DNA sequence: TATAATGGGAGCTGTCACGGATGCA
DNA sequence: TGCATCCGTGAGTAAAG
């Protein structure tokens, strides 16, 4: 029940290289150059640095700084490219009619080449969730009728099914698919994904995605 | 132990099932009693309290 | 740039509902200005609209009926706050308005996440959706509770944090 | 003079020019208040009759702009100056008279 | 109370003058006190002498200067808006060549603004900051080329603005090119031109790899030097016809003219050690006996050479380190300004002397003064680096006074500055501090001087260290450049000495920065101080050593936000740099001599010195600094005290009893409560508002003028039209509200009256006028009101008028009127608060005291913390302050803790002990046992490992105190915190961002001209800009109505604004709106531009969004 | 009618001469005596328009 | 965005790369009026390729094209939208020699001119919608059988 | 939450259509001074003013909670608009 | 309204990456 | 048919200033 254990743990506060520099030591350091110092901070905060550790940690914050300051403006300006090249991408329609759609794969080749290995659980649900089947799907004696807009325990199906050998791509509605012309029908975008069920008609779905992309852009380190 | 994660997920599977009323209805309740007990867990930071292991 | 607009610092006010925030007395009556002098004159408050307007103008003329008015004014209506970089849709979100003394607005602790806002000095705006359209608008689809999950990857965004999580892992 | 792009501060982001209020158009109270002048007059003047109403809007100026002498507006109606003059003093205090009863006109003089 | 201090390292010598970079620049500048005959050949006398003589025949020479005494002392200057300055004079002589008539005279030349006491400027009653510049120094470098891995570049750099850069680089080709104002030529011709033969180069350079052969041209050593000058005028002016004497004129002032051409004198002296060469003016070459003759090009083309073949010696040039990056001071900068306003005014006088009566020209009849003038008046109004002086407290002013930055007139454009130029250098040790700069844009190009830096005469910044013989520390200082300390192995301050002897067998120590355990045979040099690496600021947070620099950074920094506080404190932890700062910054008044104090008043000390003598000090009382915070002096002696030299007699703003006050000790409690202190907010108690703790004084200035008109003056009245005695209660006969009045939003302060503008009242005024029988007057009102959300006390009122003595308005005002308006500022849910750590929050709840976790023996917290604030921050020397200031508060004694050789945790538990028996023997005679309460948090404590079980309950309480902790009490309840509580004594600053400045609101208000849409800022009465990006929000969120009101019924339709706020004020819902305005603003700016734009219907018909206001 | 489309194109010189209300023959703004638009300058009411409304 | 920690959906990077898509480029004119080399939108040359196919003509042999998310902005065809984007004279001269009309399909456009945006309350999907009580209902209903 | 937000939501179609339909019916009331009310007295939301409990003055609010009762048609082309306009003016006057 | 007068001064500089048009071999 | 080379253009939001 120590503070610092409580607090991360929990997901209130800190991670665990802070409370090692809090408690263990400060660690390995980077020179101007990116080269790092062979000789480490072996103090910790609670110990207290000398002021050649301290000084030579500067360099590394003021890169970081000096990082985060010029990274801003590089994402608000790919934000805005973005905005300009989906804005008119609106959900326009229900279904456009296509019989085209993209395979989500489950499996990759692994990078021993040795053989395929399951995708990362959230690799296949940032890829599937809430999208609809573009065909019937059978495995482990359920069927996933063609239509089926894919809730979060659907995926989670059909990860086990992958893992039980009985499929290795899902076939879905897709936007790169889609033919609705100046936008994107209800079926081929799938959920709102704010409300956990198919997208109303009307829906800025450009822009969503733009913010949805250029949003985190400023924590790419 | 509730942490961020199950608490993420409580809120997730509330909204599903319940709906968004229930589920800011349930937001809020969980606010109220989390910064109740914390007030009062005796939860603090002393310099006492970054231990340094003996392993070091 | 905008009308019926104001901006204040934030404060965190931790006994609000999702759907509310704490609006300074101040700016209600001036954003609300128009409301205002016409409630005014539905009530005996001042003859027309004109004397409203002169009643209002000095500070040392403003009577307590009035506040009670203001509060009669913004009743069931929303207003939008915005933390600047408004980075996705959430920036902008609509509370139900508490009045309350004092000159900092009050925000839901689970909202700020959303906002990236946090209490070490930032300031939102505040802004007056005019017609019953626009309040709708606000109160339907941009209502901050109704707006629970991401719409970038679905999962909550409006869900307990620091201390909130503190106090349920404890 | 001076430029209204002048430079404000030393970033490029503000020009001199964009702290300059206009005060030719009219704020959007100032219409209001125009437009509430005008409502509140036509109440007033329908609280006398056709002709001593027509009388002063046209010794006023509100019918086509500009006012008439009383020669005009007696010839209009088809009457002597001289009544013609009586008449609009006697809706000028009939409107006296109503506006000191009500006095739904008087915040309009600032 | 008693001040005990830490620390083992004595301090050979203090801190320097820490505002001598203005001050001295200044004074080298200006040579004021200096007789002229001995002045030296810089600053502004450097100006004259370049600018002087002025030829074509006349020729006006120049004698000397002098500088005369200011027409107004500095207080008169800040009250009647002036500019603080001396007269300039300068003492020309005209003489005719044939005639030989001399006329001499003494022209006056305009004001120079002088340099206060303290280091900043008056200008126009605005204190101002000229902030030093960083740049690369002049010199020749030689860089390596990006795309060439085994070619390298050199260049040569003059100063700023006094010749051009040149390149010299090998091309694919082998030729050795020279680049200059953008121009690619073989060097061989330039060096034919300096009389160079092909046997002296061959000589010179033929050792190198054949590289030499590059150099070789026949066609030039064909030619001799005239043929070869000409040939590089045709290349380098294309059109221009080459005659001679215009070639010779153009080559000697691009490479030979002292008056053109300008390596610093720390270029001349860099030069001259890179290259190994001696120097003897600034100029590359120089025109000898008709010819040109050589001083810098062959070696640095040998230096090039020896570099790409790689004979040893020869290294590639390091452009950030400090050694190559100087420092422009506020006198180099004034006099570059001063060298360009000169450079005019001789245009304007060769142009006086080809015209005119040449029987009858004297000095004053050739000098226009105003070129000068200007220029000097542009450089302190409107330059990049005359910056409006920050004085919220003294500190601000100090470090404002020491930043340097690395934009402005000849320095970076932002975007333009990557990460090397905001790396912090090693060489920036000891030189400029690596934690003070902003966060955001400008990181690492704002900076601070290091605390015991100086910058030389040559403008590099220089640091001290003490010499080591044989493991002997000697108390011999030695201030080294960057280049200097490259030679030796420096130890650090804090290795162990017993005496003077370094007494370590293995010393921690540096070489080139690198950091290398060595022997002490080996140390050459040693550190003077930790104190030396860091910024004032940085070196006014006690425990820096265990906070992470990146809120180190932000407590540096707030510590300028600090308002003076009524009742300001010192901090109970300090670094022993408190005092200092308060006495270098100007802020306090000390005792000239020993003495005894005569007289003591709110208003001024008089004092009698051992001469006998008797000064008497006034003291500065509730003045407006440029923030608006007030600066009042408070007298700290008493009639009759005995006084030695350097005595207090005044603390300043910020000061308590000498000692820097930037804010308030408050007893803090480190625990969450109920969400009021989640995501960095802050608790406090009603208590601190009781006893005026965090209560600020603030002053502001409100102005009006009464001009003239083509309609007829203004006039400050008390007959202001439509208005009630109600209105007029607090004001005087002249129409100025009187002194004393308390004033509130909406309050007239200045009455004025302002004839109307021409207008035919409308039928409407004509009928209500009638009906109501009252002329309209000829006047209105406009009377300068009190703006929405301020007022207060008026405590000044100036008022000058045209006709008075010694008063002159400019053109057309009859009558300015100023009235200062103070305001006591209590602390309020939104003001800011932050501690020297970077903790900084936002007050949240004030609650009542019996709210307040309280200590069992009935004393309630201050303010409580959030304990999520630390972990993520690793700012954990505030949690070291804390528990220094629980023993603090029971022995009742402050302490210095100096950085890095301060307290540690055992002395910091001796003291706590000590405490606890203060805090619980008392309790334990005055006849009360543990309590109930403290048994069931100590059966907590003990689950938690932080007390030994079966020990004591008093034991058990006095190991928890022992780790800072206590029983904490819930004020609602009675019933304990569950677990023992982090509480101590911190400080805390309220900062300048008040929430009493920030609040604003607005429903409608101006407009802008060409746009119609809503100004902008709170002093505008403006609307939130609703940008690009919350119009995206909109978007993605589908309300387009609201979106639609935004772009429309809110900002620039005219007529849908006009009907929308009809419709609310009648109570209807509000109009569909119409075009924006500024859109049609577009389309008359694209037919500006011959586009013709239509809007069409689906019928591709045109529509007209003029309504035919504009079609014929 | 409602605008449904935006054409933007080349303007000929009598198309510009169409849009022109007078030909600016000086380059004078106001009076510098009666602060009033000078004739045939950048500011004139005989080409542009009232300064005041219907006056 | 998976380093970093980020969760984020496939749909809205394939909404750009759709747009990254949008173009192609010519190799034979066939029976058309197009040249070898030009640039246009898949949708265009699709449906120009159905009508000639309708006709029986030879169709426009086309190949696909990838740019990046700046120059799909700038050669979309909505002008207001380019032109508000960056290169302001580059796509304004372009526009105004070929006499382009913008059509307003988009959000760029309409904000521009303070119209009600194609989106969310403004989708003609939705706005037409009506709302009547049964009273009144009944009582137009009735209103209806009479005639 | 709105009360009843999640049925309201699935009324609709597309959740733009319940706001528009939500408007279109607050203009509808407020155009008409609340007389075409489907709600019967006990149903009308009510303001705690400092007398005591007075109508709602938010037509918003009784448009939703007159939608959550069933009593309110909506859809495309259910009647000319200007018929409706004068059926309402008719009904309930101004 | 008349001695004769006959070709100009200021550059000013620590990015950066891309995209597309021009220039050479 | 392929490269070097040059010129033009863009490089985050709100606040105050
Ligand atoms: N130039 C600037 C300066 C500020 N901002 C905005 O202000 C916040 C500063 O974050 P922050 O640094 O205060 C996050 P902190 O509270 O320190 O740590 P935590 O993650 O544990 O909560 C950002 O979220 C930005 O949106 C900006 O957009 N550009
Ligand atoms: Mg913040
Ligand atoms: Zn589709």
């Amino acid at each position: 029940f120590n503070p610092l254990y409580v607090m991360a743990q929990s997901g209130a506060r800190g991670n665990p290289q802070q409370i090692r520099q809090l408690c263990g030591l400060r660690g390995l350091m980077q020179k101007p150059s990116g080269e790092t110092f062979e000789v480490p901070v072996r103090s910790s905060f609670r110990e207290g640095l000398t002021v050649l550790e301290y000084f030579i940690s500067s360099h590394g914050a003021r890169k970081g700084g000096a990082d985060t300051a010029l990274r801003t403006a590089d994402s608000g300006y790919l934000t805005r490219k973005l905005v300009d090249v989906t804005h008119e991408i609106v959900v326009r329609e229900a279904d456009c009619g296509t019989t085209n759609y993209i395979s989500v794969p489950l499996f990759q080749p692994d990078e021993v080449t040795r053989s395929l290995r399951l995708r990362k659980r959230a690799d296949i649900e940032a890829g599937l969730y809430g999208r609809v089947l573009a065909r019937e799907v059978e495995v482990l004696g359920v069927r996933l009728e063609e239509g089926r807009y894919l809730s979060m325990d659907d995926v989670h199906l059909l990860i086990k099914a992958a893992e039980a050998g009985e499929i290795q791509e899902v076939p879905v509605r897709s936007p790169l698919t889609c033919q609705t012309r100046y936008g994107v029908c209800q079926k081929c975008y799938g959920y709102d994904l704010s409300m956990a069920r198919p997208v109303s008609i009307g829906e800025a779905v450009g822009i969503v995605a733009a913010q949805s992309i250029g949003e985190p852009g400023t924590q790419l380190t | 132990p509730q942490e961020k994660n199950s608490l993420k997920d409580l809120v997730y599977q509330a909204f599903l099932r319940l709906g968004m009323e229930k589920t800011a209805r349930l937001l809020d309740a969980l606010k109220y009693y989390g910064f109740t007990f914390s007030t009062t867990s005796g939860i603090t930071i002393g310099i006492d309290d970054a231990v340094i292991p003996e392993e070091k | 740039r905008v009308d019926y607009s104001g901006r204040s610092v934030i404060v965190v006010g931790p006994q609000l509902k999702l759907h509310q925030c704490g609006l300074p007395k101040r700016m209600a009556l001036e954003l609300f200005k128009p409301f205002l002098l016409k409630k005014m004159e539905e009530k005996g408050i001042a003859p027309n609209v004109k004397a409203a307007r002169r009643m209002l103008e000095r500070q040392r003329d403003i009577k307590d009926e009035v506040w009670d008015a203001l509060e009669e004014v913004i009743h069931g209506k929303v207003v939008l706050l915005n933390r600047a970089p408004t980075l996705h849709r959430l920036g902008i979100q609509a509370f139900q308005p508490v009045l309350v003394e004092g000159q900092s607005i009050q925000l839901h602790p689970l909202v700020c996440e959303a906002f990236n806002a946090d209490f070490d000095g930032d300031q939102m705006a505040v802004h007056v959706p005019l017609s019953s359209f626009a309040q709708a608008e606000a109160r339907i689809q941009m209502l901050s509770a109704h707006n629970l999950l991401s719409p970038a990857s679905g999962e909550p965004l409006a869900k307990p944090s620091r201390d909130i999580i503190l106090g349920l892992y404890y | 003079p001076v430029s209204l792009e002048t430079p404000i501060g030393d970033e490029k982001d503000s020009f001199y020019g964009d702290f300059i209020p206009d005060e030719h158009l009219p704020s959007p109270v100032d219409a209001a208040t125009q437009s509430l002048l005008s409502e509140e007059l036509e109440k007033a003047l329908s609280k006398l009759s056709e002709r001593e109403a027509m009388v002063l809007k046209l010794r006023k100026g509100l019918i086509d702009g500009r006012e008439h002498t009383l020669e005009e507006v007696g010839a209009f109606f088809g009457v002597t100056r001289e009544r013609i003059r009586q008449i609009e003093n006697k809706a000028l205090r009939k409107l006296k008279y109503h506006e000191s009863r009500t006095r739904k006109l008087r915040d309009f003089l600032d | 109370m008693e001040i005990k201090r830490f620390g083992r390292i004595r301090e050979v010598i203090p801190l320097p003058p820490l505002t001598e970079i203005q001050v001295e620049s200044y004074r080298r500048a200006l040579q004021a006190d200096v007789p002229p005959e001995k002045r030296e050949n810089v600053g502004i006398q450097a100006a004259f002498r370049e600018t002087f003589p002025i030829e074509e025949g006349l020729v006006l020479d120049f004698l000397e200067y002098r500088l005369g005494e200011p027409p107004f002392p500095q207080d008169e200057c800040r009250e009647k808006d002036l500019t603080y300055q001396a007269p300039l004079y300068a003492r020309l002589q005209l003489i005719h060549k044939d005639t030989g008539l001399i006329k001499e005279d003494e022209v006056f030349l305009g004001h120079i603004p002088l340099m206060t006491e303290d280091g900043s400027f008056i200008i126009n009653g605005a204190d101002r900051v000229i902030v030093s510049q960083i740049h690369r120094s002049p010199g020749v470098y030689f860089t390596p080329d990006p795309a060439r891995p085994g070619r390298y570049i050199a260049s040569i750099i003059p100063l700023p603005k006094r010749g051009p850069w040149i390149d010299l680089e090998v091309e694919p080709n082998g030729v050795v090119s020279m680049k200059v104002n953008k121009r690619k030529f073989p060097l061989v011709l330039l060096l034919r031109v300096l009389g160079y033969d092909q046997e002296t180069l061959a000589r010179e350079l033929g050792a190198y790899g054949e590289l030499v052969q590059g150099l070789m041209d026949e066609s030039v050593f064909a030619m001799r030097p005239e043929e070869a000058l000409i040939r590089l005028f045709t290349l380098l002016r294309p059109g221009d016809p080459p005659k001679r004497d215009k070639a010779v004129a153009y080559v000697y002032g691009l490479i030979a003219d002292p008056r053109r051409y300008d390596l610093g004198e720390a270029g001349r002296y860099k030069a001259e050690e890179k290259l190994g060469i001696r120097l003897s003016g600034r100029t590359l070459a120089r025109f000898e006996d008709g010819e040109f003759k050589d001083e810098v090009f062959l070696p640095t083309l040998r230096y090039l050479f020896a570099l790409t073949a790689g004979v040893p010696g020869h290294e590639v040039d390091d452009i950030d380190h400090l050694g190559n990056r100087r420092i422009r001071t506020v006198g180099e900068l004034m006099t570059d300004q001063f060298r360009v306003g000169l450079a005019r005014l001789a245009r304007g006088v060769r142009e006086r002397m080809l015209m005119g009566s040449e029987d009858s020209l004297t000095p004053a009849k050739l000098v226009n003064s105003r070129p000068l003038e200007a220029a000097i008046r542009e450089f302190f109004s409107r330059s990049q680096l005359s910056q409006f002086k920050d004085e919220t407290n003294p500190l601000s002013s100090l470090r404002h006074k020491r930043r340097i930055s690395a934009l402005g007139p000849g320095g970076l454009t932002r975007e333009r500055a990557g990460f090397d130029v905001r790396d912090v250098h090693r060489t920036h040790y000891g030189r400029i501090c690596p934690v003070e700069t902003p966060e955001g844009a400008n990181i690492g190009l704002i900076t601070s001087l290091a605390a015991y830096a100086r910058v030389d005469e040559l403008g590099f910044i220089r640091t001290p260290y003490r010499r080591v013989v044989g493991g002997v520390v000697t108390d011999e200082v030695v201030y080294m450049t960057a280049t200097e300390e490259d030679r030796y192995t420096i130890a650090q301050a804090n290795t162990p000495l017993e005496g003077n002897r370094i007494a370590a067998e293995r010393v921690v120590a540096r070489r080139k920065g690198e950091p290398v355990i060595v022997s002490p045979e080996e140390v050459e040099f040693m550190d003077v101080s930790p104190k030396q690496v860091f910024s004032v600021n940085t070196n006014l947070i006690p425990f820096l050593e265990h906070d992470d620099a990146n809120r180190a950074l932000m407590g540096s920094n707030m510590q300028t936000q600090a308002v003076p506080l009524i009742r300001a404190q010192a901090p109970v932890v300090m670094t022993g740099l408190e005092e200092r700062v308060v006495r270098d910054s100007l802020a306090a008044l000390y005792a000239e001599e020993d003495g005894e104090v005569a007289k003591v008043d709110g208003n001024r000390i008089v004092v009698r010195y051992e001469d006998g003598r008797l000064v008497e000090y006034p003291l500065r009382r509730f003045y407006r600094s440029n923030q608006g915070t007030a600066l009042d002096q408070r007298p700290r002696v008493v009639v009759g005290q005995r006084v030695r030299k350097g005595d207090l007699l005044a603390d300043g703003p910020a000061s308590e009893n000498g000692f820097l006050a930037l804010g308030q000790n408050v007893l803090v409690a480190i625990m969450p409560f109920d969400g009021y202190n989640f995501e960095d907010a802050i608790v406090i108690s009603e208590e601190l508002l009781k006893r005026d703790f965090y209560t600020s004084i603030h002053i502001e200035r409100y102005e009006i003028e009464a001009r003239d008109t083509k309609l007829g003056p203004e006039r400050i009245t008390r007959d202001i039209p439509h208005l009630s005695e109600a209105a007029l209660r607090d004001l005087d006969e002249e129409g100025v509200v009187r002194i004393g009045a308390e004033v509130k939003p909406g309050d007239i302060l200045v009455g004025r009256t302002s004839f109307k503008g021409e207008s035919e009242p409308t039928p409407e005024e004509r009928l209500l006028r009638s009906i109501f029988g009252e002329k309209a007057r000829d006047v209105k009102d406009t009377s300068l009101r009190v703006p929405p959300g301020e007022g207060g006390i008026v405590v000044r009122t100036v008022r000058l008028r045209r006709g008075d003595p010694g008063v002159e308005l400019k053109p057309g005002v009859r009558e300015v009127v100023r009235v200062y308006v103070a305001q006591k500022r209590k602390l309020q849910v939104g003001d800011k608060l932050a501690n020297r750590h970077g903790n900084k929050g936002v007050v949240a709840k004030i609650l009542p005291v019996e709210d307040m976790p309280h200590l069992p023996d009935g004393t309630p917290v201050d303010v409580i913390l959030n304990p999520l604030g630390v972990p993520s921050r690793m700012n954990l020397g505030q949690i070291l302050e804390t528990h220094l200031g629980l023993a603090g508060y029971f022995l009742g004694q402050r302490y210095i803790s100096p950085i890095f050789d301060g307290a540690k945790e055992p002395e910091i538990k001796e003291l706590l002990a000590q405490a606890f028996e203060v805090y619980f023997g008392k309790r334990k005679g005055e006849g009360f046992g543990v309590d109930k309460r403290e048994v069931e948090v100590l059966r907590r404590a003990e689950k938690l490992g932080l007390v030994t079980p079966g020990k004591t309950p008093e034991e058990q309480l006095k190991e928890l105190f022992l780790q800072g902790k206590v029983v904490l009490y819930d004020g609602r309840t009675g019933e304990p915190i569950e677990g023992p509580i982090v509480v101590g004594q911190m400080f805390i600053m309220k900062l300048y961002h008040m929430v009493e400045d920030k609040m604003h609101a607005r429903s409608t208000g101006p407009y802008s001209l060409i746009t119609q849409q809503p100004l902008g800022g709170k002093a505008q009465f403006g609307g939130q800009r609703f940008g690009e990006m919350e119009v995206w929000a909109l978007e993605a969120y589908g309300a387009a109505h609201t979106l639609q009101e935004m772009l429309t019924l809110k900002s620039d339709d005219i007529e849908g604004r006009n009907a929308a706020y009809e419709a609310i004020i009648k109570g209807e819902d509000v109009p569909e709106p119409s075009v924006p305005e500024s859109f049609r603003v577009l389309v008359k700016e694209l037919q500006a531009l011959a586009l013709d734009v239509q809007t069409l219907d689906e019928k591709d018909n045109p529509v007209d969004i003029f309504e035919g206001l504009a079609s014929k | 009618k409602e605008v449904r489309k935006v054409r933007i194109a080349l303007a000929s010189p009598e198309k510009i001469r169409s849009w022109s209300y007078g030909e600016v023959e000086k380059p004078e703004t106001i009076n510098y005596r009666t602060l009033k638009p000078e004739r045939d300058g950048l500011f004139d009411e005989r080409i542009f328009g009232p300064i005041k409304d219907y006056e | 965005y998976r380093a970093q920690g980020v969760k984020l959906h496939d749909k809205h990077i394939e909404i750009v790369v759709r747009q990254m898509m949008k173009y192609v480029e010519v190799t034979d004119p066939g029976d058309s009026r197009l040249l070898e080399g030009q640039v246009l939108e898949k949708w265009d040359v699709e449906a120009l390729n159905e009508r000639l196919i309708a006709e029986g003509k030879t169709p426009v042999a086309w190949k696909p094209l990838l740019m990046g998310v700046t120059k799909s902005a700038l050669s979309t065809k909505s002008w207001l939208s380019a032109a508000s984007f960056q290169n302001t004279t580059h796509v304004l001269t372009e526009a105004a020699i070929a006499g382009k009309k913008d059509e307003l399909i988009g959000l760029k456009e309409n904000v521009i001119l303070g119209r009600l945006i194609p989106a969310g309350t403004g989708s003609d999907f939705v706005r037409f919608t009506q709302v009547v009580d049964q009273k009144t209902l009944k009582a137009i209903e009735e209103a209806r059988k009479e005639a | 939450a709105e009360p009843g937000i999640d049925k309201l939501f699935g009324m609709v179609d597309s959740k733009y259509r319940l706001t528009v339909v939500v408007a279109k019916r607050a203009q509808q009331l407020l155009r008409h001074g609340f007389k075409n009310t489907v709600l019967e007295p006990e149903e009308r939301p009510k303001m705690q003013t400092l007398e005591g409990l007075f109508d709602d003055p938010n037509a918003v609010t009784w448009a939703m909670k007159e939608l959550l009762t069933g009593r309110l048609v909506f859809g495309e082309n259910l009647v000319p608009e200007d018929r409706l306009q004068k059926e309402m003016e008719r009904l309930y006057p101004v």
